[PDB]
């Protein structure tokens, strides 16, 4: 939910660390078009 | 490989990625029903996860 994104030539970056990362409001919230994972099961993201 | 490959592909071997529990030692699954990832219901062909 920020206002604001960046440009692909210079891509921003947050670092997200010392905090627990609640994927579900990620993973079931279907507003969103896609998610897509590629060394994990995205369901198994809650237990990693 | 140069028995059944087929340049395009051999679109017949098909394997299995999604299963509500990993099944019993030699057990046969041929079921083609959908699968439920998310939280939400998914009757009909197709969904949203
Ligand atoms: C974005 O903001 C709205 C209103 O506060 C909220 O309903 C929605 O869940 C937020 N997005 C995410 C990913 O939670």
């Amino acid at each position: 939910n920020a206002t604001r994104f960046a440009s692909v030539y210079a891509w921003n970056r947050k670092r997200i660390s010392n905090c627990v990362a609640d994927y579900s409001v990620l993973y079931n919230s279907a507003s969103f078009s896609t998610f897509k994972c590629y060394g994990v099961s995205p369901t198994k993201l809650n237990d990693l | 490989n140069n028995l059944d490959s087929k340049v395009g592909g051999n679109y017949n071997y098909l394997y299995r990625l999604f299963r509500k529990s990993n099944l019993k030692p030699f057990e046969r699954d041929i079921s083609t029903e959908i699968y439920q990832a998310g939280s939400t219901p998914c009757n009909g062909v197709e969904g949203f996860n």
